Formats: C-alpha cells, structure tokens, sequence
C-alpha cells in the first residue's frame, strides 16, 4: 500500500494543476516547506484511503508526509542537480473547505480521527518540543539506537514517553542525545468552539492544539478555518487541564479566507440599526458608525488617521448594556469583554501566567491580544482601580498596549475604539455636575479622554410618580441586514475602500464651527456664563472623522453630502449641548 | 576512521590553504604570542568565498553544522600545529562576518531553524557570572611521574555530543599509587551562558569560550550566531517526564552598531541615495523644506520643527582631553496645548524618526526612569535596572506629560543631561551608567492651558531650574483669530482625505561624512552676539546663563552639520541667534 | 458509575455544643452555619493510603530516602 | 583515550632544584633562612614569607655559577609541598634547649609520637622475635610574598605575577598563578577553626589514625582498620579527639572594586577568598589592599544531584597581604621632577579643572581639599579630623556640577550625587542583619563608600534637612554610627564633603543679607571650613 500511497499523492491534483510539485520546487529554497494542499483532492482521487484517513489518520498522514517529502526529493534535488545532500523533511498542511465538524465531538471514539474543524482560540500557545528521531545509547550494555519516536508529524502536541530501561545495573542505562536526534519545537495551543455558531453541542468542549514549524499566528479572529480534529492520547490527569478527555493533538493547521484556498441597499437602513432601540441618535450613530470602523489610512504623513478614538458613554442601567453588547457582539467578530481593571485572567496590561503546560510563565494572551477587530466593552467600570488610569490612557492615545513585565516585553496591539459605562454614583449625580463623573472627578484623568454621553431610555419621569406603580411592577407585575452581512462588508472594506470626504461639507463644518466662534467673539460683549470658550478642535476633527464614517457607509471617493450633513447636524447638537 | 571526516579534512584543509593571508595572519599573531614569553585560535572567517571554492563543504554546514563544523576544527588544529611548533588553543572557528539572516526575532528560532546555525539579535541583560570551567585536566601519579591528561569529553562541550558520562575527577587510575591534581596547567575554558535577552525594538543562554567574555554591556542588541541545538537531562527515566533542554551555541558577536545609533537603523545608502542625498545638500533652499518635513498636522511654528531636525542631527559633542566629554547634544522642552500641541507636535518623534522611547514621567517610569538597585528572589542577587533612557545609546528620548514626575525623578534630567552620564551611589552599589542621549520633552502646563498666558514663574511650576535646564522652552499659541483656525480646518481636511521620511539617510550620513568643527569668524559673531544678549535682554528673566552660549555652539554647529557644510557660517550663526531670539521671545 | 442512597431524617438533633465519643461513628443530624468551605480534592485514600507506613519497599531503606508519587492513586469527589 | 601528554613541568627535576635550592644565600650574613628556621624552632614564629626576590637571585647566582616563578605560575602548591617538606627534611633540631611545660601541642605530640616508637620497637620486635602526616609537625605556616618590579627591571620575566591586577581581568588561563588584586575588604568572617589532620582514637583498638582534610565535605572515616582487635571476629570503632587532632585558623572575605577600574557599563564583581594560616586577624573591611595567592575552584555540587557540571566558585589563597596607605621609584623620581619644575602649587592651581578658565580662587580651595592631608588623632584623647568641608553657592552659570565632576574624577575614591538622589538611609549607609549567620552587612551608603575620598554633593539645599542629621554627623567624622533594628553599632568613614548649594530665591535676594540666600543654619556653616557664594 506505501508504493500505491506514494504514488497517488504523487498524482494529487486538485482542479488547478499539478501545483503542489512545481510550486513544491519553487518554495523549499527559503520559506514554504510544505505547500498547504486544501483536501478535496482525496475525496475523488483515492476514495479507499480517503475512507482509511476519515477512519485512521494517526498512522496514515505520516505515509502523506513521507510521499510528500519523497516526491519533493524526487522534484529539488533534482533541480539541484540541474543547478547545484540531505533535503530535511517536512510535515505537511493538509485539511479541507468541506465535513466541518466543530468541537461537538469530545467522545473517546475519536481516538485518531481527523475532521474539517473550525473553532475559537483564546490563550495558551505555549512552547515545547519533541523529538523526531530517538537517539538512545546504553552506558550498561553499550547499545547504541537511534529508534525513533515512530513518527515526526503525528506527535502529542500514539507515542508513549517511556525508554525501555534496559539492564538495570545502572537506574538509566539508555540515555538520550538531543544533537544527533533530530527534533521539532512545537507550540502547545488549545482549542475551543466558535461561540458566533449556529450548530452547538456537547456545551463543555475543549481540546488540544499544535503549532509545529509555522503555524503559530494564521488563525485570525471571525474566519471559517480549517484544522485538524482529535489525535490519539498519552493518557492525561483522570480522578494536563481538564481532567476527562485531554488528549494532545497533531494538527496541521490550514488558514485562508473563509470561501476560498488555494484550489443600493442602503435605504432600508434608514432605522433599521435600531430594530427595536429607541432614539439617541448621536450615540446611535456612534454605534453604527462603531460597528462601521472608521478611517484607517498608512500613506505618507507624520502619523496616522485614527478613527473614533475614544468615548465615555457612562449611563445608567435601563439603558440595558445588555442588547448594546449583544447586538454588537453578534456584529463584532469577537466582543472584547473587559471587566474592569482586568482583561482575561489578568489586568489591562496582560499578566505573565506560570501554566503547567509548560510548568512555566507563558504571557497569558490579553484581552487586548483579542481585540484587534472588537470593540473593548467594559463591565463593573465604576470598581476599577485608580492604578491603571494611566495604563488604560497610553493605550486610547495611542492604540496598542505596551506590556513590559517581567520576562515578557511586548507591545501588544490593539485598534478599537471604546465603551466605558457603568451604574453612576449619587444615583443620577451626572445631572447636576458634567455628563462625566461616573468615576472620579479628578481633571487629570479626564485629559486624555475625548467625548462624554449620557443615553436616553424610556424611564425618565418615573421618578416622580411611576416609582409606585414601579414597586407594584414588583408585586403585580433580524430586521436588517445580517449581522454577518454588516460584519461582511467591513471585512471588504478593510480590505480596500477609499470613500473620503467632501471639501465642500468639509469647510461647512469648518464655517459652522469658525463663525460660531465669531459671533462669540462678538457676543463677548454680552459676557456669556460659558466658563472659558474652549477649543473645540479635536472634537471638531471627530465630527469630520465620524462623516468619513458615513461616508465609507456610501462608498462614496468623495463624500455624498446626505450622511455628512447628518452627521454635522447631529454633532453639533451634540457638542452644543455639552457646551450648554 | 570513516571517509566523510576525511573528505571534510581536505575541503577545509583546501579553503583555509586558498586563502594564505589568513593563514599568515594567524602565525604572525601566534609568533607574537610566542615571543611573548596564546589567543584563543578561532578564526574570523566569512561563509561567502565558500560558495566560490567550497560546493559540499558550504553545502552541509548551514544544514548541519556538527557534521562539518568539526572538521574545520581538527583540520585546523593540524595545520596551525603544523604552523606553529616553538610552543608547548583551541585552532577552532568563530564564523564572524557571514550572511546568516535568521531567527529575525528570538521568540521563534526554535521553529524553523533545528540544527542548524542561526543567528539571533537581541539585548544582552543581566550576564551571568564568568564561569571557567575545566575542561583539559592534568594530574600526577603520587609516584614515578605518570603525568596524566584529560579532555573532558561531554555534553556542555561546544558543539559534538562527547559521550555525557561522569568523569569528573579520576583518582589513581592506571596506577595503583595516589592521584593528585595539578591546576593551572590545566586550562579552565570560560563557559560563561550569558543570558542574553530579546529584542522589542523589531533569554536564550549563548555561551561565550575564551574570548568573548563581556564582549557587551547592558543594553547591547547582541546579534550572535550560533547552532541552535538540544541537549541535558530532563528526567524522562526517574520520576519528576518533562522535555529537555534546547540552547543556542556561540559562534559569532556582531555587537550593537558601534558608530552610529543600535542595529535598527541601517541607513546605509546607494549610489542613487548617495546622488540623491547630494543633490538635496548642495542647494540652500531645502532647510526650509525639511519644515513641510515636519509640519503634517500642524502648521506655523516652523522654527519648533528646525529645533526637531537640529536635535535629530545629533549636535557635535565632543570628547575633551583629561576631561570631560563636552555637552554638545541638546534637549528642547515644550509646553502648549496638553491636547492639540502635544499630540501632534510628538506623532512625528514618537512614531516616525527614531529610538524614542515615550515617556510618560510618572508611569513610564515603570521600574525607574534612573536605576535602581534590586535584590531578586530568583538568583537571590542584586543586579541594576537601567531605565529605558539610560538603557537607550545616542537616541532621542521623548518625554510626554513631564509635569507627572515623581519627586525622585526630578534629580535624573540634572545628572542624564549636565553630567551626561548617570552616576548612582545607592545601597551597597556606586557605578556611572552611560546616559547619553539627546532630549525631547513635552510638559503639561500644570493648570489647563494657561502656560502661555501665566508668566513663567511658577508657570509649571518649576521656574528655578527644570524650566531653564532644559536647553530650548518652546510655547505655541493658544489665542486664535479666524485665519488660522481656518488654516487649521483647511489642513486637517485635506489630511484626513518633499520627503519626510528620507532625510533620516540624509541625517546619520553627515554625522558620520562631514563636521563642521568650528570657524573663527563664526566665533567672532557669536561671542559679540552673546555678549548683547547678557547685556540687554537681561531684565526679562536672566536666562543668560552661560549655558546657553554653549547651546549656542551646539545648535549652530549641528546646523551646519544638517548643512553639510564642512563650516559654521557666521550666518548659520545668525539663524541660530534668531531661533534663540523666537524661542526667547 | 455508582449510586450512594441518602436518609430523610433523623429526630437525633445534637448540637454542636454536645457530641461525645458514644456518638462517634454512629449517625448524627447536626445544625449550625457554613462558615467556610474549600474546593474539590482529588484525595489520596504497599502504602494504600499511608504514605507513613513503608516498612522495606525502599532501594536505600537504612537511611536512603525512597520517593513516592501522590498521583496514579485513586481519587474521591472531596470537599 | 586517557591521554598522558607531557608538559616541560615536572617534580623530580623541581625535587633535586628544591634539594639544591636550601637555605644558603648570602643576604637573604647568616641566611635569613636559616635564622628564621632557628625562630620558628625557636617557636617565636610561624610565618616564614619566602619572597620571589631571593628566588630569582638564587636562580641568578646558580646561573653565572653554572623557570621556578615560571613554574609557580599555574600550581604554585606543589612548590609548597616540596618546600616545605624539604624544610622538614632540613629542619635544624637543637636550635635551643627544650622544655616539657612551655608549650602545648609540642610536648604532646612528642610524647605520642616517641611512646608509640618505644611500643612499637617493642611489640613488633616480640612478632619479630601509623606514619605520622608531615602535616602533625608542621607548627608553622610559611607563605610567598611577590617580587618587587626591581627584578622584573633588570631581569625582564613572567612579572604578571607581581603586576596588581583588578579581579575582572582574571582570565580563564589566569586560574592557577600567583596573582595579587587590589580592591576592597568586604564581609569578613570571624575566624573559625578547621580541622586539617583529623585524629581517630578507638579508646579499644588504640591505634590512632590520622586522616588528611578534603575539600570542605568531609566524612568522619568508618570502623578502624587497626591490627590490635583485628585478625579475629571483633574490631573496636573508632572516634575523633579535638586534641589528638590538629586544627587552624579560616576566614572567609570578598573583595570589590575599586571604583575607577570598572567601567561605565557592568556592575563590580566580588570575589571570594579563605584567610589561612597565621595570616589571620590581620585584615579589616575597608582597606585598600593588595593581597595574593592562587586562584582555584574547588568541586563541590550544591544541590548535590546527579549532574556535577562547574559552578566555577573562586578563593585567593592568602599567600600575601600589603595593607597600603600606612616609594623611592621612578613614581618619585617623576616627583622630583615636578617640585623641580616650580611654581608647584599654582601650576596645579592652573592644571586643575583645565577645561575652564576662571574663578582660580575655588580652584585653589579645590586643590586644597583634595590634598588634605592632615590630621591630630591627638593621643589618649581627642581625635581631630584633618579634613576639609568646602561648600558652594550660585546659579547655574557657575557651572559647579562641572568642577564636581572634574574634582571627584580627579580625586582617587571620588563619588559624585546629588541632595535628593539618595534618601538619609540611602546615603548614610544600610545594615542587614544576615540571618545565615546572623551578622551585620553594610550596604554601600554613598558616605562609607566616599570613605578616603571627596564626597560630590549638588542640590544640597533640597536635601531635605531631616536628612541634613547624617551629613551634620559626618562633620565630627569617620563616625557614622547607627543603632536601629537590633543593631548598633558605628561604621567609620574617612571622608571630606564638597557640596553645591543654591540661594532660595532663586539667582540672589540683592534686598537681603547673606546667609539668608544662604538658608543653611549656622550649626552647618560652623562644621564647614570655606563657603564660597558666586
Ligand atoms: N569658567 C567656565 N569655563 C567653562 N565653561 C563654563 C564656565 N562657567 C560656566 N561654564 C558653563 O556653564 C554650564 C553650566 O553648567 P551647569 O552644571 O549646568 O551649572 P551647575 O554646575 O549646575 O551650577 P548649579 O549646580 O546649577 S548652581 C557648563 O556646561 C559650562 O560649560
């Protein structure tokens, strides 16, 4: 079966062309080893071991690594000898568009089973290694065996760790060399479900993951990828991490677009953002134009064009935090759940953590890691300790988070913009004083910050009378285009857009902010109770991002003047209330 | 013995004999050791003449370096003991000077690369102790002689697996009679695993035999070549089943760059950016346009961005004999805006020009902006910590929000930038770390925006000396008509829809092509100049401390410098009067 | 994988304040509050459950230690 | 392999050198070998410091007649045991008349050693019809003082063995010579006794054993290997005698840098080292000393698990100590130059901060501090600090952070900083209580560190005045003493301060008198010697 399994890979041909053996040629000179073969190819040219694979993978992708590295041979050093010894071997990428099979399987009948899988990560990539090519010699016997592990692509990341103590004279006879065994660094990663799924079971599901050569980092928040299922178990902890079921896995790893490997709509929007939700337009737009994204531009100049830097929507419950994130996060790709002083199992700045995995301090992915492409929304905002103001600062003035810990330090990015609310002190306090002060007051921590809110739900007047009836509420008691077709067409905008602003709202913004400031300047003479006139210039500047924003939302080069003349109106009610 | 080791003997034997200016070299060197009565022998040598000589040699070193490295040990030793006779060296290789391209950032050299040689840049921090370890051993039979030798063969040896079995220490072996040792005689090879850290600019232990012990202080982006292998004893057969050890070997130093700036840099240029460069230099108008170069957000104030481009030249500095290095770098604070003059005034040092490390004050402080000293729980030892400014060589650090400092802080910018160099006599420790990097610093004015309004005096409330300290103050408007917040709008506008970046290429180039060292004529404007100026500006505030004549060299003579002109005209001197004079006034 | 039955209840109310060494190993209906608790234990329970006892099972047993594991043992639901 | 490589260094050619090399020299006149022998015989001594200055004239002498430092440069402990072996094979006897109750330990040994001679021509004459270590009659410890450059001078040789280098510069080939580093004294143990033949009596098998000393782990040896119970089914253990045995004094100390051999990079190194012999008591922290021996790493494991590898730990043998500052050189005949070519005292007044034109006067004061140089420990009484305290005034302009650099990099043991960059503790100094062995560490307060040197202080007006007690201390100086936290006791300092002050309003108050510019309370003023406001 070896001759007939080299050969058919030899003949694996997806519906291109023979790529996987020039292509194969053209790669191994620098980066791409083992050329990613997408796996509709088995379903139709070898259905037998196709059926063999679907049933035994465990024993069987290593002949698909060894055909593959055998023809790769057959192919370079052959071309080596037409242009110039011992060719290391890869381990190969193999998985399909096709079969998916999330983590709703856990059972044990899934020893050596491989399944179309896509799911979420969230941490732990931690790093090891395991040995290819076991090369032993005896001190008791002197019995020098080079047996190998009896696989290199297959391993735990059937093998059992154990050396076959011989002769027992001495405690270890059998010793190992690490030099002349051969050996592979993989990266220990987990696996989850993705949440943002349709078909669910087996609500607890976890498993094991590996990152052999290349395979760390090609996974990206919100793709349909394609991974290897479940690998054979040297048996974990049983009454490691979970305790039932925590076998280590041999997967390979295939990345691309959701669709594809290698191988007017707009009017009905008009409220359609709000099926249900009332009002506010200014925050409302604000959360569309969050869900939109904003400008993101890399052309030369001395910066680059943030987009909705900050905002500070502290507001009270009622407002029902509930469907904002929810809505957003059925939108989002990955909702960033911060709580607080702490984004996932450690604080703002991520937290080294010492996991067994590795027994080891391994820098514990931070919410931050995870929020390049989702808004930071964060809950119990009111607790959060004065000590990492500044932390959280630095990061809204510039984007990413520079944690430089012990051991560990790295500047992690992070680009979204914000959400901060939370049940506000003196009950509704924020009516007497500014619309902030739903934390401390202080004017230093309030410098770097940009625009403050306040939401209107439909509880305003129960204060006055409704409480009783309130209290005897006690007693006596989608609509729009999908959230993945919103989260589709910020995908192909970030992938290429230029829908720009227009010079003429442009300098009508300009005018209705400049001669606002000049009949104050006349007005000057009336001695208006405004405080100090202040700059309005970075607000001014949000404004006119935030029409790009609508303007993106028309695809428009130049902006259409419907959404930018909106977005004035509402910005300058906006500001003008603020300055009232 | 088998014939692959011979093969490689003679291909080795082959490439070092083609190349006899090497060899002669190496027994001139070692002649000198001779007739000094030495250096550990291996050989700078650089992997490109290969591909024109060696076909398999070349072939299977980078695949395997064990298989072919240690024949280009032996061969070399013969024929080096075969050079050299008189005295009674290791005759190894150090590989320096080759193109690896590896290993870009040492959180992943262990994937790609196994076994291999692999070339790794990153910090070298806290070194480890020197560690030189025996290896050669002699001994003595207590009688008749029998002066034993004794290579210890073993895994820690440099690159081939030699057999880990004990054989620390042999005692009347061969010989029924008593064994004693002879030290000194036996040589103690330095096994020092420094641990070397990573590199963020873009703690694997490399061990440094014989001749590069220290070659590095901390703070230096080491780019060492080694061939990443595994070894040790995990535990896989007693009961503790973990992995084993993975460490990188220690073949060649190519330190932080020396000259100029850290390893990031390379600015290097073409004979296209050399004509470039030139064609810029030679006409008087582009000093201007270098302001365009620093205004992409902001407008006006185009003397703030001549000030950024002379801080970025880099000054002229200079080393005096039995004294001091001068001063001649300089610092400029500013103050305006906490909101829109901050911002957009640092986006272009911070993001853009180079090794700015941002600095808050207070918090990013972090550690300590300073030093400090800190006895750990993990070594159970007192090491330094250096700041990132003091851990910076001949940037320019940004510091943001200056007026949150901690009041131990507020002594570090007198010691960093008067006595160029941070001197720290703390608990139990006294060393002068080398701080010297020029300066940009941008001060919140303590009460809103006032900073311009309010005098100076107590302004930020630090008029005495942390105002004046700081060599140039530098202060936007606040108080606006229509026409340039027009301006503004017009600009941003036509933002949000003349090289800026190059002039770095063009920057380092001077300061390392043409100085302008100083011109007496030049000398005969200033020093009248300054005497003016302590004479009739004195009743403003008496900044006229003579420091600032110092600056006045400094700027002047970077000016020049950004000129390219191999002189300080007396009219450089008189832009450099008139930017004191707007940074005055 | 196994049922273990549970009582309804008992008239035997034995304060805390009043148990005695008749009553050990007997059943017993206490009251009182939960003042604090801890989490899941794996617990231990030719050492079975001694890890005290080793009489000769040791390579160096006159003064050499032998090391024994905590794990591979069975273990019980335990808080 | 198990090579046996020949090396041009041997033993049984150094055995007929060491027999030729005896006590006859003609200055060492009686050789003072022979003398001292006599004195040590005497029992008036135990250390005889055999220098390497007789050596190479006794090498010169055989030479013209018809290398030993050379050789000494890699064991330099091999020498010692042929040497001194050979002494005891050339040891005169009847130096002087003997007593039973003079002495103890020499009587002793005596009598064991002739009682168990008479046994045993006794006992095994009856069969007819143990050996006694070298080490058991040693009573005296001899050691190598290093030649001076005066050899090296006319007789150009392996001088590296004489040449003070700094511990960083011990190289990896560097392990094995004879090496004297310069530095500081730091952590001085008491003196402890080791043992170095350790005893056995059986008090049933009689037969006393002698065992030599290891490495620091030892084993106390097992069941007797004595013939008087042996040769029959019973064997009587043995067990020490601290008597029977013999023992010696051992310290331990560290030694750091100098502070001006280090550069502006790493942190200074320590470096351990066990005191042997006589040689101890004589040594104190803090002093600047040259001291010399050999430089090994003894094998020892700590975690003692299975892989030994080598934590490469060091010790400088005390073979020789030279506590400087209590020449006739080249240095001094420089010297001769210097008072010769006048004006001495301006010319250094110039030279000084040479960078700088003006304000001589100050430099003047500043030359006047850094020689110093005086004192009156006044004699069963009073000491008087002969030590200047100048201090400043001015503005920035004066550029006195400069002359501060320029001094105490000129000024040996100088430290420079500021008011405010070291707290009170900070500067004065710390003491850990160390629970090991439960003694007392100083760590480096800027003060004990500025011992016998300049003390640059800036800022001095913002050194926060309940601060100002430890300098206010220091004016009754080389006294710091401090008595917190289960500690107290007083930690000398040998220190004149330079500070540089600011007058509180800024530039100057022209409205208002002097020492109000100058906020400094008088009892500061007083301890200083010269103020000088510019
Ligand atoms: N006579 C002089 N010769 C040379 N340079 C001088 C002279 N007088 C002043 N300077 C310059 O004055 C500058 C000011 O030095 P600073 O260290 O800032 O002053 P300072 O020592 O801090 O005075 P304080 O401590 O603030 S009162 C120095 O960089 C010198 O170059």
């Amino acid at each position: 079966i070896i001759k007939s399994f080299k050969n058919f890979i030899l003949e694996f041909r997806l519906d291109s062309q023979f790529i996987y053996r020039d292509q194969l040629r053209n790669n191994i000179l620098v980066k791409n080893y083992s050329l990613t073969v997408n796996m509709e190819h088995l379903i139709g040219y070898n259905e037998d071991i196709y059926k063999k694979l679907s049933d035994e993978p465990s024993d069987i992708i290593p002949l698909f690594e060894t055909a593959i590295t055998q023809v790769a041979k057959r192919i370079s050093i052959l071309s080596r000898a037409q242009s110039a010894n011992s060719l290391p071997t890869f381990q190969l990428i193999l998985n399909s568009n096709a079969n998916q099979i999330p983590l709703r399987d856990l059972d044990s009948e899934h020893v050596s089973k491989i399944v179309r899988l896509s799911g979420i990560i969230i941490s732990t990539s931690v790093l090891s290694s395991r040995a290819t090519y076991l090369s032993i010699m005896c001190r008791n016997c002197r019995h020098t065996t080079s047996i190998t592990i009896n696989n290199f692509n297959s391993i735990t990341g059937s093998n059992i760790g154990d050396e076959s103590t011989k002769k027992n004279c001495g405690p270890d006879p059998y010793i190992i060399i690490h030099e002349s065994s051969k050996f592979i660094d993989q990266q220990f990663l987990k696996l989850q479900e993705i949440p943002e799924l349709v078909p669910v079971g087996e609500m607890p599901r976890n498993l094991t993951m590996t990152c052999d050569r290349y395979l760390t980092n090609k996974v990206i928040p919100g793709t349909r990828v394609t991974i290897v299922g479940i690998y054979s178990i040297y048996n974990s902890k049983n009454g490691s991490g979970v305790a039932i079921r925590t076998p280590y896995i041999k997967i390979l790893g295939i990345q691309s677009d959701v669709e594809t490997s290698s191988i007017k709509l707009y009017e009905i929007l008009t409220n359609s953002i709000a099926p249900s939700i009332f009002g506010n337009e200014d925050i409302k737009k604000a959360i569309v134009c969050l869900l939109m994204g904003g400008s993101k531009k890399i052309l030369p100049d001395g910066m680059r064009l943030r987009g909705d830097i900050n905002v500070l929507l502290l507001g009270d419950p009622g407002t029902a935090k509930s469907q904002l994130l929810k809505f957003v996060e059925k939108v989002s790709p990955i909702a960033v759940y911060t709580s607080g002083k702490g984004s996932s199992a450690a604080g703002l700045t991520a937290s080294v953590q010492r996991d067994p995995m590795t027994r080891e301090f391994y820098l514990e992915g931070g919410a931050m890691v995870l929020a390049d492409g989702g808004v930071v929304c964060i809950d119990e905002f009111d607790k959060m300790r004065d000590e990492d103001r500044v932390a959280i600062h630095e990061a809204m003035e510039q984007q990413t988070i520079s944690i430089a810990k012990a051991g560990i330090t790295t500047v992690l990015n992070s680009r979204t913009s914000v959400l901060a609310a939370a049940n506000p002190i003196y009950g509704r306090y924020d009516d007497l004083k500014s619309p902030g002060d739903n934390i401390d007051f202080q004017t230093t921590i309030l410098s770097r910050f940009d625009m403050i809110f306040i939401v209107k739900d439909d509880h305003n007047e129960e204060r006055d009378i409704s409480i009783a009836n309130h209290v005897i509420n006690i007693h006596t008691g989608g609509s729009e285009i999908s959230i993945e077709k919103m989260k589709r067409y910020i995908t192909y905008c970030r992938l290429k857009c230029a829908p720009r602003l227009s010079p003429q709202a442009a300098e009508k913004l300009s005018s209705n902010f400049v001669t606002i400031r000049k009949q104050l300047l006349i007005n000057e003479l009336e001695s208006t109770e405004r405080s100090s006139i202040p700059i309005t210039i970075r607000q001014l500047e949000a404004i006119i991002r935030i029409t790009e924003s609508l303007a993106k939302l028309e695809l428009s080069p130049i902006a259409q003047e419907r959404h930018v003349d909106e977005a004035i109106r509402l910005f300058q009610a906006s500001t003008m209330d603020a300055a009232s | 013995p088998d014939a692959v080791f011979g093969d490689r003997v003679r291909r080795f034997q082959e490439f070092l004999d083609t190349f006899t200016s090497y060899r002669d070299s190496v027994r001139s060197i070692q002649v000198y050791n001779s007739n000094n009565a030495i250096l550990p022998h291996r050989i700078i040598i650089s992997l490109d003449d290969l591909r024109e000589f060696d076909r398999s040699f070349w072939s299977g070193i980078l695949v395997e370096p064990a298989y072919f490295i240690p024949p280009a040990e032996k061969a070399l030793t013969d024929l080096a003991d075969s050079m050299d006779d008189v005295p009674h060296h290791p005759w190894k290789l150090s590989f320096k000077g080759s193109f690896g391209a590896h290993a870009l950032s040492p959180r992943t050299l262990t994937a790609q690369h196994l076994n291999k040689l692999v070339s790794v840049e990153g910090i070298v921090t806290k070194t480890s102790l020197v560690r030189p370890k025996l290896i050669r051993s002699v001994h003595y039979a207590a009688k008749t002689g029998r002066f034993h030798y004794r290579d210890y063969t073993d895994a820690t040896t440099t690159l081939t697996t030699r057999i880990p079995t004990p054989a620390i220490y042999p005692t009347e072996d061969t010989e029924g009679n008593k064994l004693t040792t002879e030290y000194g005689y036996s040589t103690f090879i330095d096994h020092q695993r420094i641990t070397v850290q990573e590199m963020p600019e873009m703690s694997i232990d490399v061990i440094l035999d014989d001749d590069l012990v220290d070659k590095t202080k901390p703070g230096d982006r080491v780019n060492v070549v080694g061939v990443f292998k595994s070894l040790g004893a995990g535990g896989m057969n007693q009961s503790n089943l973990i992995g084993f050890k993975t460490l990188i070997l220690g073949n060649t130093v190519y330190p932080l760059h020396a000259r100029s700036t850290g390893v990031a840099a390379r600015q290097m240029l073409t004979d296209f950016d050399i004509r470039n460069i030139n064609k810029l230099s030679k006409k008087k108008d582009i000093f201007d346009i270098l302001s365009q170069s620093l205004a992409p957000s902001i407008y006006g104030h185009d003397h703030i961005k001549k000030a950024i481009l002379l801080m970025l030249m880099g000054g002229v500095e200079k080393n005096l004999e039995n004294g001091s290095h001068l001063r001649g770098d300089i610092n400029i604070l500013m103050v305006g805006d906490p909101s829109t003059a901050k911002s957009q005034l640092l986006r272009f040092v911070l993001n853009t020009a180079s090794l700015a490390i941002a600095t808050t004050g207070r918090g990013s402080s972090g550690v300590g902006l300073t030093a400090a000293v800190t006895t750990d729980r993990e070594t159970g030892e007192r090491r330094l910590e250096a700041g990132a400014m003091v851990l910076a060589d001949r940037g320019v650090v940004c510091i943001d929000e200056f007026d949150k400092m901690t009041d131990v802080d507020r002594v570090a910018i007198h010691e960093v930038m008067e006595q160029q160099t941070v001197t720290i006599a703390k608990a139990g420790i006294h060393t002068t770390l080398n701080a010297r990097c020029s300066v940009i610093a941008a001060a919140n004015p303590v009460f809103g925006q006032y900073d311009v309004n309010r005098d100076p005096h107590q302004n930020i409330a630090l008029p005495d000396s942390l105002l004046s300290r700081f060599d140039l103050l530098f202060v936007v408007t606040d108080d606006i008509n229509e026409i340039r917040d027009r301006s503004i709008s017009e600009h941003v506008l036509r933002t949000h829809r003349v090289t800026i970046p190059f002039l770095r290429k063009y920057v380092q180039y001077a300061k390392e092509r043409v100085i302008p060292q100083l011109t007496q004529e030049a000398i005969n404007v200033i020093v009248k100049n300054y005497t003016d100026l302590r004479n009739d500006d004195n009743t403003k505030k008496s900044p006229i401390t003579a420091r600032t004549l110092e600056t006045l060299i400094r700027l002047a003579t970077a000016h020049a410098k950004v000129r390219l002109s191999k002189t300080v005209n007396k009219v450089d001197a008189k832009v450099a009067a008139n930017l004191l004079r707007f940074a005055l006034l | 994988s196994e049922i273990h039955v549970r009582i309804s209840d008992f008239p035997t109310i034995y304060s805390l304040r009043e148990l005695r060494e008749s009553n050990l190993s007997s059943l017993v209906r206490v009251t009182g509050v939960v003042t604090r608790r801890t989490g899941v234990f794996p617990q231990l329970k030719q050492d079975s459950n001694e890890e005290i006892r080793i009489s000769f099972c040791t390579n160096c047993k006159s003064k050499g230690p032998f090391r024994v594991n905590g794990e591979k043992t069975v273990y019980r639901n335990y808080q | 392999a198990l090579p046996s490589i020949q090396l041009p260094v041997d033993y049984n050619n150094l055995f007929n050198e060491i027999t030729d090399f005896l006590v006859t020299f003609k200055q060492d006149k009686g050789p003072k070998y022979m003398a001292m022998l006599q004195k040590v015989a005497n029992r008036e001594l135990n250390s005889v410091i055999i220098d390497l200055d007789d050596i190479l004239q006794y090498q010169n002498e055989k030479f013209l007649q018809g290398d030993l430092v050379s050789a000494i440069q890699q064991n330099a402990n091999h020498f010692t045991e042929l040497f001194c072996r050979a002494i005891d094979n050339n040891m005169p006897l009847p130096t002087k008349e003997i007593d039973y109750k003079d002495d103890v330990l020499d009587v002793i040994l005596n009598q064991r050693r002739l009682r168990n001679e008479r046994m045993l021509s006794d006992r095994t004459n009856e069969i007819r019809s143990e050996l006694f270590p070298p080490n058991l009659t040693r009573r005296y410890f001899l050691y190598f003082k290093p030649l001076s450059q005066n050899c090296a001078r006319r007789y150009r040789k392996k001088a590296i063995s004489s040449k003070p280098l700094s511990v960083r510069q011990i190289k990896g080939d560097f392990l094995g010579q004879l090496i004297t580093v310069r530095g500081i004294i730091t952590r001085v143990s008491d003196v402890k006794p080791a043992v170095e033949v350790i005893a056995y009596t059986c008090d049933q098998c009689g037969y006393e054993v002698f065992q030599e000393v290891n490495s620091r782990t030892f084993t106390p040896l097992s069941e007797c290997t004595s013939e008087e119970c042996s040769q029959n089914q019973t064997k009587g253990q043995l067990f020490m005698s601290t008597r029977a045995s013999k023992f010696s004094a051992f310290q331990e100390c560290k030694i750091q840098e100098l502070s001006q051999q280090v550069p502006v990079g790493h942190i200074p190194r320590s470096l351990n080292i066990h005191v042997n012999g006589t040689l101890v008591r004589s040594l104190s922290p803090g002093d600047i000393v040259d001291v010399t021996g050999i430089f090994l790493p003894a094998p020892y494991t700590g975690f003692k698990a299975l892989k030994a590898g080598l934590l490469t730990e060091t010790y400088l043998e005390a073979q020789f100590v030279r506590q400087h500052k209590k020449l006739t050189s080249d240095v001094e005949e420089r010297v001769m130059e210097l008072i010769t070519s006048g004006d001495v005292y301006n010319r250094l007044a110039k030279s000084i901060a040479p960078e700088i034109y003006g304000n001589l006067d100050v430099k003047k004061a500043l030359l006047l501090l850094l020689v110093g140089g005086v004192d009156k420990r006044v004699g069963d009484g009073m000491k008087i600090r002969g030590d200047i305290n100048v201090c400043l005034m001015g503005d920035p302009g004066v550029a006195k952070s400069q002359l501060l650099k320029a001094i105490c990099k000129i000024s040996p043991r100088g430290v420079y900083t500021t008011g405010k960059g070291s707290s009170g503790v900070g500067l004065t100094a710390a003491v850990m209580k160390d629970p090991v062995t439960d003694e007392m560490i100083l760590e480096g307060g800027a003060l004990v560190l500025a011992d016998n040197g300049i003390c640059c202080i800036d800022e001095f007006d913002k050194m926060d005045e309940s601060d100002r007690t430890a300098i206010h201390e220091v004016m009754e100086q080389q006294t710091i003493s401090i008595s917190k936290a289960g500690i107290n006791t007083t930690l000398n300092a040998r220190t004149s301060i330079l500070a540089a002050a600011n007058p509180l309003y800024g530039r100057y108050n022209p409205r208002l008198s002097p020492l109000d510019n100058i906020n400094l309370p008088a009892a500061l003023l007083s301890r200083f010697d010269i103020l000088f406001l510019m």
